[PDB]
């Protein structure tokens, strides 16, 4: 079957319950060529997941749904079996392999739940090709409604909250935030954007380029200097990887810190997120559920010496590369969704109306 | 005695009216020094009793905290002078000259505070003030003389519209000022960058006694992380420890349905105090008061 990826390095005691892998160490080195137990599309998708070729939550969800469409297209039913059960039982090992390559995002989990519900809803009397075409169409419609129209509606809503001459502070890379800012500039709003970035990913640079290509004036700085720039900031706009049932915002590490520092400077905090990223689970801190990236990414060349080189030689030394953090609902002023302008406490309400 | 209660009150009122710029505490201290000048006594006990009675009468004339603080400061000055010199005849001249120097210093205190405080105002800032205050007016005058540009918001100070007087005095030197209601301090707090107010009396723990609208203004400034600066002279340091608003003595609340004239602001709501002793934390007032009284 599929072997188990080996943990890399020594983990912090408080984070010993979470996996921690190495970027160089791939899993497909122990898998057959051509791939038999795992569909080739899933193998390629996991390969680009583990190497970080696709990183955004929306991008990861879109790539996963495209790979699932390819798998459904290549799928055939076995004799004396049902489509609804066999497809799910065949997809389960693929999702396990993908999780082994990299822990699944919340949007990925929601997409998996939606696809499983759609497959289970396929009638037994339905023809194979008709069922496959219907599944592909359902995946395409899900992508459309949950991404494109949602982003358009969120941008339309956020246009009303952006005024001429204000300063908006953004963090990291978020397609929704960049799209919102681009349309806001296009419709005629005149403003400037402050971009905040953090090591080691430095994803914010991406957004910076987008702004430079849109004509929007922009500024760049690292997260520790955020407290220096917030006095001139009029509002903070943040993307979200997930919204939890208690109203807390699960996002890239440093988002909660930025929200706290903005609260200390009396500036409003707005979080933009599509409703398909809402989660029924709850989480009070960043320790119980999180992702451990490659610790070797923390090594930086300052001058001619790398201080963290061969850090595993020291027995007591540990390297922590946290991926996500949780912002409490009391640190978020407004949430912008495709449904409208709602507070954090309304997150469960949406979860009640989307399900039924 | 040589000076009677009637002419004591007359001298106090005349000294206040002749120089409207001088504060009530300075006028009270000047009146007490003049009373000491013409006493015709020979015993330091009778002088102390007569000065205490004169301070009681002066505080009966006007119910301001600053007058009582000046009276206590004068009593401590007399006690220190008596401790220094045992003979009353040699002590009286020392008291007179030391009082003259003290009057000069408390006259220069306002300019000292303005010079030490104007630096905290930035270009394009929005200063929020509560009511009329000569020290705040002088601070803003010194800031304007430094070629600094800023806006000012004032509150109308409903019981007596001294906020309108402050706004007119600020317009006199061409300062962009706005007048808001006493109910609009919380609404306008987000526009202001820092808060400067006066103080009628500085209590032992670092808090202040001020006009009725000061406490809510300080609470609103605290709720929005805005610095709360207080300008106050040294002769307004009083050894009072009010636990709450009801703990303030009734002789200062009224006669100056229910309408108190003063409130108390806790030291935790105050960023810095600007006095003639310098820029101080609220903890320094207690140290000063402890050092003064042995």
């Amino acid at each position: 079957q599929v072997p188990t990826r080996k943990d890399y390095g020594s983990k912090v005691s408080l984070f010993s319950h979470l996996p921690q892998y190495s970027r160089q160490n791939s899993l497909t080195q122990f898998m057959s060529i051509p791939s038999s137990v795992i569909h080739p599309a899933m193998v390629r998708l996991g390969l680009q997941y583990s190497q970080g070729l696709v990183s955004g939550s929306n991008a990861r969800c879109i790539a996963l749904l495209r790979a699932l469409q390819q798998v459904i297209q290549d799928y055939t039913t076995p004799p004396n079996e049902e489509l609804s059960r066999d497809l799910v039982n065949k997809l389960k090992p693929y999702m396990s392999f993908l999780t082994q390559c990299r822990p699944l995002s919340a949007s990925m989990h929601n997409a998996i739940k939606f696809l499983n519900k759609e497959i289970t809803s396929v009638g037994s009397s339905k023809r194979e090709e008709e069922a496959k075409s219907e599944l592909r169409a359902a995946i395409d419609r899900y992508v459309q409604e949950k991404i494109v129209l949602a982003a358009q509606a969120i941008s339309r809503f956020a246009y009303q909250k952006i005024s001429n001459g204000d300063v908006i502070l953004v963090y990291g890379c978020s397609s929704l935030v960049s799209r919102i800012l681009q349309e806001a500039w296009t419709e005629g709003r005149r403003f400037r954007v402050v971009v905040v970035d953090s090591r080691p990913w430095l994803e914010g640079r991406h957004t910076l380029r987008s702004l430079v290509h849109a004509g929007v004036p922009a500024s760049y700085l690292l997260i520790p200097a955020a407290s220096y720039v917030l006095p001139e900031v009029s509002k903070v706009l943040l993307g979200a990887h997930a919204l939890l049932a208690n109203g807390s915002v699960m996002s890239r590490v440093g988002t909660a810190q930025l929200a706290l520092v903005a609260r200390a400077h009396n500036v409003p905090v707005l979080v933009c997120c599509e409703t398909y990223k809402f989660c029924e689970r709850v989480q009070t801190d960043a320790f119980v559920s999180n992702e451990l990236d490659d610790p070797d990414d923390l090594q930086c060349k300052r001058g001619e010496h790398v201080a963290l080189a061969n850090w595993q030689n020291h027995a007591s030394l540990r390297l922590l590369n946290l991926v996500y953090d949780v912002t409490p609902p009391e640190l978020v002023d407004l949430v912008i969704t495709e449904l409208g302008m709602i507070p954090c406490s309304s997150v469960p309400v949406v979860l009640r109306v989307k399900s039924s | 005695g040589p000076m009677d209660d009637k002419e004591l009150i007359e001298y106090f009122k005349s000294q206040m009216k002749e120089d409207p710029d001088m504060a009530s505490a300075v006028a009270a201290i000047r009146t007490l020094l003049e009373f000491l000048k013409r006493d015709k006594g020979e015993t330091i006990q009778g002088l102390r009793a007569n000065l205490t009675s004169a301070i009681e009468t002066l505080c009966g004339v006007d119910s301001s905290v600053a007058v009582s603080s000046g009276g206590e400061l004068f009593l401590r000055f007399i006690s220190l002078a008596s401790l220094e010199y045992s003979d009353y005849s040699k002590c009286k001249k020392i008291m007179i000259e030391r009082g003259e120097l003290f009057l000069r210093r408390i006259s220069l205190s306002r300019n000292k505070i303005a010079d030490l405080c104007h630096t905290f105002i930035k270009d394009g800032a929005t200063i929020l003030t509560h009511a009329y205050s000569r020290v705040v007016l002088r601070v803003l005058e010194a800031a304007v003389a430094a070629k600094k540009r800023f806006s000012v918001y004032v509150t109308e100070s409903q019981p007596d519209l001294s906020g309108k007087k402050m706004a007119k005095a600020l317009c006199h030197l061409n300062v962009p000022v706005t007048v808001v209601l006493d109910a609009a301090v919380g609404y306008i707090m987000e526009k202001a960058d820092l808060v400067i107010v006066g103080a009628e009396g500085v209590v032992e723990n670092g808090g202040i006694i001020n006009k009725i609208g000061t406490n809510q203004m300080a609470v609103c400034a605290k709720a929005q992380n805005k610095p709360f600066y207080v300008v106050a002279e040294s002769f307004k340091f009083v050894r009072l420890f009010p636990l709450n608003q009801q703990d303030v003595p009734d002789k200062f609340k009224y006669k100056a349905e229910e309408h108190p004239w003063v409130d108390y602001t806790a030291p935790s709501l105050i960023t810095l105090l600007f006095t003639d002793l310098g820029v101080l934390t609220p903890s320094a007032v207690s140290d000063e008061l402890i050092k003064l009284y042995l």
